[PDB]
C-alpha cells in the first residue's frame, strides 16, 4: 500500500490524498479507512467505508475511489488540518488489514 | 352526590325517580352532599353497591 | 415531602401533669429513657386531672399523628400511676372517632415488662382538627410529622452495602 | 425454507470474515473473498429494526411489586400472589415463544437473501455460464476483474460476450 | 469510553513481555480489539485482532508466530503475549476498538477507540 | 423474501386500477392493463379472514375498571393499579409485534403471489417465449388478443406454436 | 405460498402411505409409491419440536381461583372478578391468535419441503428428463430400479446417461 | 344513504358546485362517482375519486372543465363545474362503490345512489 | 401398563360368522393403528387387516378381502373384527398389535410394538 510522503496545501484551499496498492486495484471491497495522527497523540479516525463521517469529524472531509486508487477530500483546510493522514485497506488473501505509508499535509 | 341523593338532600330533589339504572354519572366535587356535616360510614361500599341496581 | 414539627411542646403543654415518664426497656446508653416522639403523662401531686388538647393543621400537608394507651399489667399500678382504677381515653377528628378502654391483664414479659402500651396513628387532612381527653392511660403524641406522599413504593429488605 | 443455506450450497466461508453473503471469484489474475455490501446492509438493517423492535416496545411504568399482610388478611395475600404469578406466567410464555418463532423468521430471512442473490447472478449470466451446483458459475469466456466486478454490482454485459460464450458452448 | 494500555518497558532481546488492554465505559464482549504500533518515526502497523468471544485470532506476517492475543470479557481486559522480541520491535503499542453494531461484529469493523498507548523498548 | 416485489420487478402499474395482480400485453391487436381474477380474489379473501381473525377473535365481557379506595386502604388501590397497569402493558405489547409480523407476513404474502403467477405464466410458455427480465416475456409467435386471453386463463396451447416458434427462434 | 402443495402439484396421493413425502416412478420393471425418508423424517421432527414448544413450555405453580367475600366486601369481589376475567381473555386470545399462525406455518413449512425436494430431482436430472408438468420427469433414457433408487438417494449419475439422453433429446 | 345538493339554473360559460353527503355508512372507505342523465337520453359517467381523494378519473366529453374533490370530516364529496354549456342540463346522481373491508378500487359496483340534483344552463 | 385384550372367539361351523373384539387400556387407543395377525397351528404369522385412528382407512389382505370386515370403536376403546364365510383354514390364533405412533404423524406402516395374548378360533364340524 503506497501514499506520497507529503503534499501541501493552501489555508481554505481542496487536497486530495491518495492511497493505492503496489499491484492492484483499490475499490469499495478494501474498505478504506482514513486517520488523522498529530505526533505523538493517539490516531484519530476520519473516514471509513470511503463516504461514512463518524460524529464529530468536520463535514469538510469526503472520501471517494478515483479510479484504481482511494482519495480523502478535504475542502477549506483550516490550520489544525496540519497533520499525519494513514490509509487502512482490507486484503482478503492473506486476510489482513495494511496500513498505508502516511502523508504529511503542510498548510501554508 | 351519592350521599346526597340517598340521605334526599333538600335542595336535591328535582332528581325524577328511576327503577333501574345501568351507570351513575357524577359531577367532579358535587355541591349538594351531605347538608349536616359528619361522615358517611362505609361510602365507598354503598357507592360501589349501588352502581347497578336491577 | 417531610417535617418531624412538635404538635405538642412539652414545656407549654402539661402543667397539671407529670411528663417525666421514663421506662428501662427502651434504654438509651445505660440509663433509662422513652420514645422521642411519644410523652408518658402521670398524674402530679397524687392526682390525675382530666385533660383535653387540641391541635389544628394548618401546614397545608398531611400531618401523621401517633400516640398510645398503657395497659397496666395489675390494678396496683394503674391506681398509682392514674390514680382512678376505670380511665378512659378519647381521640376525635372530622374523620377518626376511636374510644379506648385500659385493660388490666397479665401477659408474658418482654423486654421485663407485663403491660403492654398499644400504638396507634391517623393522617389529618388540611384544615382539619383532633382532640384528645383522657383521664389516664395516655401516652400523648410530642412531635408529629407534615408529609405529602409521592406515587408509591415499597420496603427492601437487604442488607447490600449503599452506594 | 428456500433451500439456500443447507441446501445447494452446503456450508459456509470462513475467510468471508467482512459480510453476511458474498462471492467466491477465481480467474488468471487471482482469488479471493468478497461481499455483498449491499444485501449485507440491508440484512444489517432489518435485523437492527427487528431487535429494537422486541426491545424499545417494552414501555414499563414505576411500580413496586411487594406488598405486606397481617395473618387476618389472608385473601389478599393470596390475591396479590395469583396476580403476580399469572403476569409473571404470561410474560414468561409469551418471550419464550416470540423468541422461538423470530429465529426461524431471521433463519429463513438469510436463506430468502442467499436464495435472491444467486438468482439475481443467474439472471445476469443467462448462458454465458454453465452451473455446478454448489452455489458456483462457470464461465464460457474468460473473465477477467473488471467483468467480476460487473457481475457483483449488477451491470453484467451481456451483449459483449455472447459471440464467444457461444463458440465455447 | 476508554482503552488503557499496560505492561511495556525495557526487555532484553529475545525476551517476553504481555500487554494489557483494559476498557471502560462500553461492553467489552461485543466488540473486536485490535493492536496496532508505531515505531519512532515510522508509520502505524496493524498486528493482530481477536474475536469478541476470543475464537478468531488473526496476525500479520511480521509477527505471525511470536504474537499471540487472548481476550478475557470477565476483567475487561485483552493481552497481547509478546516472545522473541527483536530490536525491532521498539515501537509505541495502540489498542483499537472496531465500531460493532449492535446485530453483528466483523473483522473489518472501522477502528474508532484508540489508547494512549504504551512504549516498548527491546535493547541490551 | 421471495424477489418478485422490489426484486425482478422494481415498481408497481399505476394504470392497472382493477386488482392487485395482473396482466400487460402488447399485440398488433393493441395494449392494455388486466388483473387476475383469481389470484386478487384469493388474497382478498385470505387477507379479509386474518383482519377478522384479529378483529373479531377478542371477546370482552361486561366490567367496570374503575374502583374507588379511601384514605386507609392503599395497599388495596395499589394493588388495583398494578392489575391495570399490567393488564395494559400486556395488551400493548402483544398488540405492537402482532401488528408488525402481521405486516411482514402480509408483504410476504403478496410476494409470493407475484412470484408464483410468474412463474405459472413461465411453465405455460417453455420456449415459445423469451425473457426480458423486468417480469416480461417476448413471443416467438403471433400472439392475438385469443392467445393472451388462454394465457391469462391457464389454457395455452404449445403444440399449436411450437413449429411457428422453432422457426422463429 | 411456494406453489407446490396447490400449485403444480394438484393433489396427493393415497397409495402412499408410508410417509408425507416421497416419489412415483415407472419404468419396464414396474410402478410403485415411495417415501423420501429424509425429508420426511425431518419434517416430523420439526413438527415434534414446535408442537412440544407449544406444549411444555406453559409451567403452572400451585394456585387455587376461587375466593368467598362476605355482601360488605363488593369491590373486593369486582377486583377478583376483574383478575379472572382479564386473564382468562388474553389466554384466549394469546391461545386462538397461536394456533392460527402456526397452522399457517405448518402448511407454508411442507410447502417448502416439497418444492425442495422436487428442485433437488430437478439439478440432478438436467437435460437427461424433460419436464412433463405435474411434478413429473420424463427421461431420455432407459431408467431401471438402479437408476431410479440412486434418484432418490442423491447419487444420480448424469455423465453415464448423458450420451444416450442427448441420442434422444 | 346519499343526499345531493348544490343545483338549479346557472347561465351559460357559468359555475357550480355540487355536494353529496352521505350518512349510515364510512365515507372514507368507499370509491365516489358522479354521473348524470339527460331529459331523454340515458346514463353518462362523468367523474370518481379515491376514497383518500389521491387518485381522480374524468370522462373525455367533460375532461378539463370538472373537478371532483373530497372532505372527510364532512362527509361530503364535491363536483365543481366549469364552463357550463346548454349540453350539460341533466340530472346529476352520486353513487357509492361497494368496497370490500381490505380493498378499494376503481371497478367497485355503483350500488348506492343518491336521489339526484337537476342542473338546467339556459338563459 | 399397556396391554391388549382379545375376545369373541370360539368354536364355529363352517359358513359361520364370528366377531373379535380388542380392548386396549394404559394408551390413548385414538392414536394408533390397529392391525390383525393370525397364526395357525404350526405354520408362520399371517397379517390380516390393519385400521387407521379415524377409521376412515382400511386394509385387508388377499386372502380375506371380502370376507373380513375391521371396525373401530374410539369411545368404548376396543377394535372389531368381523368375520364371515369362515372356512376351516381360518382356524388359527388370532393376535391384534397396535403400531407404534409419532406424536404428529401415524402411518400404516408403523411398527407393531404391542401385542395382545391372542385368541383360539376353531372352525369345524
Amino acid at each position: 500500500v503506497i501514499q506520497e510522503p507529503a503534499m501541501s496545501v493552501s489555508l481554505g484551499g481542496t487536497v486530495t490524498l491518495t492511497c493505492a496498492f503496489t499491484s492492484g486495484s483499490v475499490t469499495s471491497s478494501n474498505y478504506p479507512s482514513w486517520f488523522q495522527q498529530t505526533p505523538g497523540q493517539p490516531p484519530r479516525l476520519m473516514i471509513y467505508k470511503t463516504n461514512n463521517r463518524p460524529t464529530g469529524v468536520p463535514s469538510r472531509f469526503s472520501g471517494a475511489i478515483s479510479g484504481n486508487k482511494a482519495a480523502l477530500t478535504i475542502t477549506g483546510a483550516q490550520a489544525n488540518d496540519e497533520a499525519d493522514y494513514f490509509c487502512n485497506l482490507y486484503k482478503s488473501s492473506p486476510i489482513a488489514l495494511i496500513f498505508g505509508g502516511g502523508t504529511h499535509l503542510t498548510v501554508l | 352526590s351519592v350521599a346526597g341523593w340517598i340521605l334526599g338532600n333538600p335542595e336535591c330533589e328535582l332528581l325524577i325517580s328511576r327503577e333501574s339504572w345501568s351507570y351513575i354519572v357524577e359531577k367532579p366535587n358535587p355541591e349538594n352532599g351531605t347538608c349536616y356535616p359528619g361522615h358517611f360510614a362505609d361510602y365507598e361500599e354503598l357507592r360501589e353497591q349501588l352502581s347497578s341496581v336491577s | 415531602s417531610f417535617e418531624r414539627f412538635e404538635i405538642f411542646p412539652k414545656e407549654s403543654s402539661w402543667p397539671n401533669h407529670t411528663t417525666t415518664g421514663v421506662s428501662a426497656s427502651c434504654s438509651h446508653n445505660g440509663e433509662s429513657s422513652f420514645y422521642k416522639n411519644l410523652l408518658w403523662l402521670t398524674g402530679k401531686n397524687g392526682l390525675y386531672p382530666n385533660l383535653s388538647k387540641s391541635y389544628a393543621n394548618n401546614k397545608e400537608k398531611e400531618v401523621l399523628v401517633l400516640w398510645g394507651v398503657h395497659h397496666p399489667p395489675n390494678i396496683g399500678d394503674q391506681r398509682a400511676l392514674y390514680h382512678k382504677e376505670n380511665a378512659y381515653v378519647s381521640v376525635v377528628s372530622s374523620h377518626y372517632s376511636r374510644k379506648f378502654t385500659p385493660e388490666i391483664a397479665k401477659r408474658p414479659k418482654v423486654r421485663d415488662q407485663e403491660g403492654r402500651i398499644n400504638y396507634y396513628w391517623t393522617l389529618l387532612e388540611p384544615g382539619d382538627t383532633i382532640i384528645f381527653e383522657a383521664n389516664g392511660n395516655l401516652i400523648a403524641p410530642r412531635y408529629a410529622f407534615a408529609l405529602s406522599r409521592g406515587f408509591g413504593s415499597g420496603i427492601i429488605n437487604s442488607n447490600a452495602p449503599m452506594d | 425454507l428456500f433451500g439456500a443455506i443447507a441446501g445447494f450450497i452446503e456450508g459456509g466461508w470462513t475467510g468471508m470474515v467482512d459480510g453476511w453473503y458474498g462471492y467466491h471469484h477465481q480467474n488468471e489474475q487471482g482469488s479471493g473473498y468478497a461481499a455483498d455490501q449491499k444485501s449485507t446492509q440491508n440484512a444489517i438493517n432489518g435485523i437492527t429494526n427487528k431487535v429494537n423492535s422486541v426491545i424499545e416496545k417494552m414501555n414499563t411504568q414505576f411500580t413496586a411489586v411487594g406488598k405486606e399482610f397481617n395473618k387476618l388478611e389472608r385473601r389478599m395475600e393470596n390475591l396479590n400472589k395469583k396476580v403476580d404469578d399469572g403476569f409473571i406466567d404470561i410474560w414468561t410464555y409469551n418471550a419464550e415463544l416470540l423468541v422461538l418463532l423470530e429465529n426461524e423468521r431471521t433463519l429463513d430471512f438469510h436463506d430468502s437473501n442467499v436464495k435472491n442473490l444467486y438468482e439475481k447472478v443467474k439472471s445476469q449470466l443467462k448462458n454465458n455460464a454453465k452451473e455446478i451446483g454448489n452455489g458456483c458459475f462457470e464461465f464460457y469466456h474468460k473473465c477477467n476483474d473488471e467483468c467480476m466486478e460487473s457481475v457483483k454490482n449488477g451491470t453484467y454485459d451481456y451483449p459483449k460476450y455472447s459471440e464467444e460464450s457461444k463458440l465455447n458452448r | 469510553e476508554k482503552l488503557v494500555e499496560s505492561g511495556g518497558g525495557l526487555v532484553q532481546p529475545g525476551g517476553s513481555l504481555r500487554l494489557s488492554c483494559v476498557g471502560s465505559g462500553f461492553t467489552f464482549s461485543s466488540t473486536y480489539i485490535n493492536w496496532v504500533r508505531q515505531a519512532p518515526g515510522k508509520g502505524l502497523e496493524w498486528l493482530a485482532s481477536i474475536s469478541t468471544s476470543g475464537g478468531s485470532t488473526y496476525y500479520a506476517d511480521s509477527v505471525k508466530g511470536r504474537f499471540t492475543i487472548s481476550r478475557d470479557n470477565s476483567q475487561n481486559t485483552a493481552y497481547l503475549q509478546m516472545n522473541s522480541l527483536r530490536t525491532e520491535d521498539t515501537a509505541r503499542y495502540y489498542s483499537a476498538r472496531g465500531r460493532a453494531a449492535l446485530v453483528a461484529t466483523f473483522f473489518t469493523d472501522p477502528m474508532d477507540l484508540w489508547g494512549p498507548g504504551v512504549e516498548v523498548v527491546v535493547s541490551s
